[PDB]
This record gives C-alpha cells, structure tokens and sequence, in this order.
C-alpha cells in the first residue's frame, strides 16, 4: 500500500509525509461553509490485490492546520459527515486493486460569524490529515500524515453571508464630487443583515474620516460616506432588511467632506471597513 | 423542516426503465450524500448505493451492479434513481434518504414500482353465504368476493357503511396476474335476513 | 473588518 | 460484508412494559450502529445513530448501548405509538447491512377462531369458478395453521392465504383462506371441510 | 518463543459436540491467520479452515464447511474449534499452525487426539503363549503375551518388570469388535520353559489395574 | 481443487547418499512448501516457495521445481532425516496436502523367524479361541500372511499389525491372530499359520496340533 498525488510527491511503503498543493475555491452554504475538496488530489493502490485486502480509515487527530486552527466542522468520508476534527476513527475504505483509486475527502466549516473571512496566503498550510492503513495479513498499521497547502491567496468566509469584493478601490474624481461604490452582499438564507463602517473619525460628529496620505497631503478635507444620499455616522448601524440568494447593494458612495479651516492641494486617501452584523 | 419528496408510484412492463426522483428540501442539498434504499415484499431492507452531488463520485451495492444507475440534477435539487432491464423481482419500494453521521438521517416517502404485464381489468363482485344452518345460533357470518381485479386497489364498504363494525378487509393476494381480495361482516341472527347483504365495491382505476 | 474600500482623490 | 441478525422475529409486551431489542454483528464494527422504526403505514424514520445519541425528535423513551458485535435497544415503557418495526444497520464498511427487523405485538388473553366455511356461489356456478372460502376471526396468537380436506382426503393445490394485521381495539388477529377450483373438479367431488388449529 | 497450547485428549460418543482449542503465546494473537489442520490415524494430513481473530473472518473447506464451526476469543488469545454430529471418521489428531505472516518461521500445536465411539471402559483380558510339546532345539526361543478387550489406550506392556530390555516386540494395537487388542513377544536366551520361567506385566491406567502373567 | 500427487509411497536410501522426492500438481501453482513429521510429533516445515530453507534447517535440504514437477532433495542422509515429507500448495483454496513420502534405511536381506502358539488353556477356559503367529526379523518389509485349517484355507477373520522399521536394527515385524468361536474351534484338529516373503521365494509353514500340550 503507497499513495501518491497529483503532482507526483509519493509516500512508499510503511508510511511517511508529504504536501499536497491545492487551489481552493471556497463557497458558502445554508449550513456549512466549503473549504476544499480532495477528490482527485490524493490516490492510493494496493499493491498484493489476489490476497491481502487494505483498510484506510482517517484517523483521529485530523483537524486544521495553519491560521485555521480554531476552527470545526464536519467532513464528507466515503458516504457520511462526522464531526472535524476527527475525534474518534471513521469507518473503512477497503483498496483493492493495482490501479490508483481516489481517497476522496472533503472538509467544511461551521459557520461562527455574520460576513467574517480569514485571510490564506499562498503556500499555507490549511488542514493535516491522518491516513491509517491496516489489512487482514499481519500486525502492519501504518500512519500517511497528509499536509494541505493553499496554492493560491483566497478569503475563507466564517459566516452565513458573503460579499463581492474583499478589497474595494475606487476613485474620486478631482474635488468637488462623487463616485460610487460597487459592493454588494448576499446570504445563503433569508437573514436581518445589517453593517456598520469602523475607521479613524476626523469630527466631533463622527462622519468624516482622517486623510491619511502617505505623500503631500492635502489639509482640510477628509472622507465621507453617503446612503441614499444621507450622511451615515462611523458606528451607527444601517439596517438592510432581509437579505437573500438574491445580490443586494449596499448603495455606498464616497464624498468630500470639510474638516474646518482652510483647505489645501495635495492627495486625500482614506481607510475604512465594513462590518456585518445580524440583527 | 427538511422533507425529501418522491415521485408517484409507477407501472411498467418487464425489460422496460424507470427513473424515480426525490426532491430534497429544507436544507443545503450539495452538502450531503443521498442513498437509496429498497424493501421487498415481506419487509426486508437493502442498500442500493450513495451518490455525492457535488463531484458525482457513486458507490454501488454489487448486487445491483449494472443495473441501477444514480444521477444527480444539481440545479433543481433533484435526485434520481434509473433502473433498466426491469423484471419481476424488481416489484418493491424504493426509499432516498439523507446521511450524516454514518447513519440515515431523514428518508423520503417512498415509491411503490409494480412491474406486471397484466392489461386493465374489472373485478368481479361474488356474494358468499351460508348453507343449510349458521355455524352459530346467536351470531352469523357474511361475506363477498372481490377477484381477478387489476390494478389496485379496490375499496370494499358493507351496506353503504352503515356496517362500521364486525368487518374485516382482508389484504390482496395475486395469482397468474389477477388480483383476489375477500371481506367478511359479523351480524346478529335476528338481522340477517332482516337487512341487506350488499356490498359496495368500486375500483377508481376502471370506475367500476 | 470585513470588507475594507480604499478610496482616492486628488484637490488641484 | 456483514451480516446482521436480529435474535427474534416478533415481541410481545404490555403498555408500560420495559423492552429489548438486540443486533448482533457477524465481524467487529466500530460502534457505527443505528436503529430506525417503520409504522405500519410505512413510514421509516431514524431512532439512534451511533449507539448511543437520540436523533432529533425522538421520544426521551428510547436508548442504547454496546460494543464489539454485540447491541441492543431499550424501551422504557410502552406506549401506544411505540408498536412498529425496528431495524439495525452497521456503517463501518460498504456496503451498509441492515438488520431483518423486530415487530412489536400487544399482549393479551388467549382465544379461540371462529371458524367459517361457504359454498360456491351461484355466479361462480355458472362462469364455472368454483372457489369455497375459509374464515377465521379474532384469534390469538397469530400464529395458525390451515389444512384443506376433499371427501375426507387432502389437498395441497391452488390454496391462497392471507392474514390481517394486529386489531386496534380487541388486540387478535383473522385469516381467510380460498380454495380455487374448477367446474370440473368442483362436481367430481362429494363434500369440502376447513380444518385448522 | 512463540508458543500454541492445546487442549487434552477428548473421548466423547457418537452425536455429541466437542469444543477443542488452542491457546497461543509470544504473538499478536489477533493479527495472524490460525490454520486448523486434521490428520487420521495412519493417513496424510487434511486442512480444515482458518480464522483471522481480529475480525472473525473465515475461510472453510468445502467438505468440512457444515461439521466446523471456527470462532476466537481475543481477551484470553484462545482459538476453538468445534465439531457436531460426530461420526466415526470424526477420530483423528487436531493441530493449529500460524507462520503466514512471519518471515521464514512456522509454528504447530502439539496436537489434540479425539477419540469417538460408543464403547465404555473396560479392563484388559491377559493370555500367556507357549510353543508346542517341546522347545525349538535352537538357541533362541520365543514367547508371547496375546493382551485382548480393553478401552480406551494406551496400554503398557512389559516383561519381567523391565529386566527383558532387549529382544521385544509390543506391536500396537488395533480395533476389533469396538476394542482394542494388542499382540507382544519375547526372546529368551536362557531356555526357559521348564527350565525357568518368564512374567510379563500389563498396566491399564484408565480402567486402573495391572496384571501380572507367566508361561 | 488442485490434487498434489506423490509418488512413490516409500523411499529406500542408505546413510549419506542423496535422495530424491518428487511431488506433482494437477494445475499450475506458485509456492510449494515440504513439511517433515516423525512418529508422534507434529509436522514440521522445512521449504517454502519450493527453494527456500526455514530456520534452523541444515543445507543439507534443497527444493527445486517450477509451475509444476516440484521437487525436494537431501544431498547426505544424517539418520535424523528418516521421516515423512509431504508437499502443500497454498496457492488457491483449499490449500491440498500431498500423500506422503517415507524415508528408511536400505540394509541386507533377511528372513523371518517364524513362531505360532496354541489358544491359551485359561482363554479356552473362558469361552475364547483365538490363534497367534510371530514372523520376526525379516527385512524387506514387503511380506504376505495366509491360515490354513485342518490343511483347508480360510480367509475370514485375521487381523494382523505391523512394527515399524527398528531403529537398531533396520528389520521389521509381524504379528498375524486368528480369531475364532468356541464351538467352530473344537471340531477341527490341525491349524497351520503360512507366510511369503519378497525375497524368500518359498513358502514358510508353522503348524501345531490338538493335545500337544
Ligand atoms: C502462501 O504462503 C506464502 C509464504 O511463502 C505467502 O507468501 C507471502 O505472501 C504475502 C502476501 O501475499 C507477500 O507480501 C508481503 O511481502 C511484500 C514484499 O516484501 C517482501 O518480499 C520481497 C520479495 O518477495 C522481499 O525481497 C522483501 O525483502 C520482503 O521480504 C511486502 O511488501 C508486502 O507488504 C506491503 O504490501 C501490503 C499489501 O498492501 C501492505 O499491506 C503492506 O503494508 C506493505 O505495503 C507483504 O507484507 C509475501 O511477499 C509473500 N512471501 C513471503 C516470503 O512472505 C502467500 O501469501 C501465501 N498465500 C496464501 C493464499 O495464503
């Protein structure tokens, strides 16, 4: 009994480690968040098929590695979903022939937030998983420790809704004026959905935030939000009703706003974050 | 909250196929397996196989091997089950269920499959009554026999219902692709001959 | 925070 | 794979009587045991997973315990919504067994059939479908046995039986068995007796 | 020092249902496929079935698959074996053997003898033998002691009380009439008969008597 | 299922010569292994995968063959090697043992010395009749046995045992015993005990006569 995966790295006979590359395609659901699906990943032969019968079972002590260590789920394995990580053996997977099968194995997230996302580098380790591999021939029982590494930079999402875009940039054109802003949000369900903007605020009314431009900064303006065309506060919370499968736009736009005295030339550039809650 | 609906209960001629949907409901339906389950006539229960509908990666009980074949309509949260090559044996119910934690955890309604080559057919309505004396003196029993009949089911009612009690219908039993049913009533001696021993047969499948 | 939005704009 | 074998057939009990009912696995499965029930309508739903949890709605009413090859599921008390089918099935290796399942009978008194027999109709008579027809009505128990007779002698042809289920309100069963015969042989023979004990 | 302990020797009658077993040592017990293997008296050897203890997987002959019932008990490492209904071709010596998944290693019980038959104990009936009207004019004279209806074996014949070390023959015995019987001889330089005379000494443990017999 | 053929029965050799065991298969197999057993002892392995020595087995024991015409070879007999070798295929089931194949000592030929006794007086006493015949000493093992009464033959009720190869002396033994009812004894007069050999190509008689004792 040896595996190998997609990309060649290969554990011989008795055991041993290896990393396993993959692009993740994250996707959110009514339940339970998708993390990664390997199918097709992680293939495993056995190698006397006319007398002895291999059984491959995830073993206990699976569980996420990385940034995602605070995480549990469940874990689709070869007909059910138990709970991730893995704190009991699962049943059996019975390899039989010569020819490379799959060890299909998939891991989901239980949703802990409202809009939340983690944030995976490339090359980062995601998940560790322990294949334990017996037979019906001798005292063999053997341990295949699988590292999950992300092939490329995503946002895991660690709530029931989503949104279009992690990282937004617009730009205003020279002031006076205005610009929208093209963010939306969705849910799995119908969900009370509300945001509230968090940043550094400029004003004693607490609606215009600080320019914070890294070269020849221009004095006496700042950043201001509009919805709808009102002036929404920092930590006010703007309710948006029921939100469903169904994008709906929050309706941002981007103003300029007077901080008091006299306004200079120069660049203006602010910071501010989106934040959802349930309500 | 989660329900699995099937389809209506299906006819065919042997060698013919069958596909059978279960729609499923109430939940994330690409996050679970789906398994099929069939129970025979004397309520034995076998496992048919399980399909992921999110990769479609399947797994089938030998025994059905070649035969049955599990396909998934993603969009419209609809499974399947196709069965081809049907024959006698293949006359059961067949059950979509949810699994979670090794075991099955919500299950559809059901799918009765009658596989038959016998043609639409009237029963035929008999009287049954005693000889020369009651097996009784004080209590008599009356019957009538429904035969031949096909499909099911036909519906026996005593004196229009006014017979509510004493009567036991008894289940169908078929012979060379003629069904055959018989029910009986209990009366007191001093109401029979004082009443009638019509029975109400009808058969929605003929309109008889 | 979610989602953040950098906004730019120049004063001439 | 593995076989699944469930100890008895059929139960008999009492309302508020304490119940077992016990699988046994042929090969060893990781716990991985799962109980369901089947109302006589013919609805399945799941009891206990894992030998041990409730699924969601459940009654309080109902457990389990075990280990190895060896299980079995506890009823603390009868109710009248508990009379049905349970079932076992294993799920550490494919393909999942299931058990061969336990129905669950109420118990009372002991009785005696009534039994009836009738002639051929006139309608028969004349399509030639000669069919003499057996009744035995609220007995107990359910098991019986129906042994035809022609002029004395004994037939083992053309006999179909059919059994009612368990009466809801007298708590005995019933049987009805029909003897088809033809035009032919209904006249080549003196008399007919429905013996049965 | 891997190690199989059986059990002792089993006498049972027809019908009957024997359980022998096979204790092991010095091994995973559970890991390793258990043969059974059947050898009757003056035959070759026969193979019966085997048993993987840590799921209870078997594999049977086809002609043996209805008799054997093979089973295992992981808790004391003990593997039994039973047979029912038993005929008289029932009667042999039982080994167990593992060695499948060791390297260049094999390892047998020491055997476990069953004995079936519908007879009962019964003590041994001695006879003297003696030649006829004269001796052999030779130099070397021969004797017997013809030992008939015991059960069950063994029986110990000697001559003497052991001082006749050389010059014995005690041929095994053999089924007549659902007992056993048994033929032996000796040598006498001597001359005896008249001149002297020779004892030989029968011992039955089973029935517990001994005789002692002379020409 | 796949029927291991040996043959022949037994095997004569001397000490340090070589010997040669052969064992042929109905159908093509993969491992052949040789088991060796000694009177009153379990079998013991010695070949597996018809060219490869246990442990602990001298070099003296060598396996060749190959699908099929398997086999096993002793180069120089050290008189711990006669015993009882058989070939097991374990290839496809159920795995089928060989007949078996003894291994003796090869020595001179010899001659049996013939003894027959009258029925004991205390067995006759008691009802029992029953004749006695000794042929002792004699080697090659092959050997024939007949009774005769009154001078007539009879070939109804004779048990006869065996002893196997001496192990001081490399000659067998045989004991032939007629049995007979009290009543079918007594009205006969002579009883003959007559024996062939391999090797003795003429007929040995012993006889006894009533009242001689
Ligand atoms: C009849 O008896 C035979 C004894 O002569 C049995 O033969 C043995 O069978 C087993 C299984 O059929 C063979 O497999 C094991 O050996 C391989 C190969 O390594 C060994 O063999 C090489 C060449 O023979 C040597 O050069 C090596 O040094 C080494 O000794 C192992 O690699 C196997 O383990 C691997 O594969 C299994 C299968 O998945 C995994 O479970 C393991 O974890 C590991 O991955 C086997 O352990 C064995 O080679 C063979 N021969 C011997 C001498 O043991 C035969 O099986 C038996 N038949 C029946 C029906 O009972």
């Amino acid at each position: 009994f040896a595996c190998k995966t997609a990309n060649g790295t290969a554990i011989p006979i008795g055991g041993g480690s290896a990393n396993v590359y993959v692009n993740l395609a994250p996707v959110v659901n009514v339940g339970q968040n998708l993390v990664v699906d390997l199918s097709t990943q992680i293939f495993c032969h056995n190698d006397y098929p006319e007398t002895i019968t291999d059984y491959v079972t995830l073993q206990r002590g699976s569980a996420y590695g990385g940034v995602l260590s605070n995480f549990s789920g469940t874990v689709k394995y070869s007909g059910s979903s138990y709970p991730f990580p893995t704190t009991s053996e699962t049943p059996r997977v019975v390899y039989n022939s010569r020819t490379d099968k799959p060890w299909p194995v998939a891991l989901y997230l239980t949703p802990v937030s409202s809009a939340g996302g983690v944030a995976i580098k490339a090359g980062s380790l995601i998940a560790v998983l322990i294949l334990r591999q017996t037979n019906n021939y001798n005292s063999d029982d053997f341990q295949f420790v699988w590292n999950i590494y992300a092939n490329n930079d995503v946002v895991v999402p660690t709530g029931g809704c989503d949104v279009s875009a992690r990282d937004v940039t617009v730009t205003l054109p020279d002031y006076p004026g205005s610009v929208p802003i093209p963010l939306t949000v969705y849910c799995a369900k119908s969900q009370n959905l509300g945001y509230y903007l968090s940043g550094t605020t400029a004003d004693a009314g607490n609606s215009i935030f600080t320019n914070t431009a890294s070269f020849s900064p221009a004095q006496g303006v700042g950043v201001q939000l509009t919805r709808n065309g009102t002036i929404i506060p920092a930590n006010n919370t703007v309710s948006l009703g029921a939100v469903g499968t169904s994008a709906v736009s929050l309706g941002l736009t981007a103003n300029y706003a007077r901080t008091g005295g006299q306004v200079t030339a120069g660049n203006v550039q602010s910071i501010i974050g989106v934040t959802f809650v349930y309500q | 909250e989660i329900q699995l609906q099937q389809s209506g209960p299906e006819r065919m001629k042997p060698g013919a196929s069958v596909k059978i949907s279960c729609k499923a409901s109430g939940y994330s339906f690409t996050t679970y397996y789906i398994h099929w389950v069939k129970q025979s006539h004397g309520r034995s229960l076998e496992w048919i196989g399980y399909i992921d509908p999110f990769n479609d990666d399947t797994n089938y009980n030998q025994k059905f091997k070649g035969k049955a074949t599990l396909t998934v309509d993603k969009s419209s949260s609809t499974a399947y089950m196709h069965l081809s090559s049907l024959t006698s044996e293949d006359s059961a119910v067949y059950y979509c269920a949810r699994s979670y934690y090794g075991s099955l955890d919500y299950w559809g309604q059901g799918t009765t499959l009658t596989v038959s080559s016998a043609k639409t057919t009237p029963p035929s309505v008999y009287p049954l009554a005693p000889g020369s004396a009651a097996q009784t003196n004080s209590m008599v029993t009356l019957g009538c026999l429904v035969k031949g009949y096909f499909p099911e089911p036909v519906t026996v009612t005593w004196n229009s219902g006014s017979l509510s009690s004493g009567v036991h219908t008894f289940p169908a039993v078929l012979q060379s692709d003629l069904y055959t049913l018989s029910s009986s009533v209990t009366v007191p001696s001093s109401t029979w001959p004082s009443e009638t021993v019509t029975c109400n047969v009808a058969h929605p499948a003929s309109s008889t | 925070a979610d989602v953040t939005i950098t906004v730019n704009g120049k004063v001439v | 794979d593995i076989q699944m074998t469930q100890t008895t057939s059929s139960l008999s009990a009492s309302l508020g009587d304490r119940v077992t009912i016990s699988c046994r696995a042929s090969q060893g499965v990781n716990n991985y045991l799962n109980w369901y029930q089947q109302k006589p309508d013919g609805s399945v739903k799941l009891l206990i997973y894992y030998t041990s949890n409730l699924h969601s709605g459940a009654p309080s009413r109902f457990s389990g315990s075990g280990s190895g090859t060896d299980y079995s599921l506890t009823i603390s008390n009868l109710e009248q919504e508990d009379i049905a089918t349970y079932f076992c099935q294993q799920a550490n290796m494919v393909p999942w067994t299931f058990g061969g399942g336990t129905k669950l009978e109420i118990k009372r008194a002991d009785a005696a059939p009534t039994v009836s027999i009738f002639p051929p109709s006139s309608e028969q008579l004349t399509s030639g479908g000669a069919s003499v027809v057996c009744f035995l009505n609220n007995f107990y128990p359910k098991d019986i046995n129906v042994k035809w007779k022609i002029d004395g002698s004994e037939r083992q042809n053309g006999v179909l039986n059919s059994w009612t289920d368990q009466d809801s309100k007298d708590s005995t069963y019933s049987m009805s068995s029909t003897l088809t015969l033809t035009k032919d042989e209904y006249e080549r023979h003196n008399s007919y007796t429905c013996e049965a004990r």
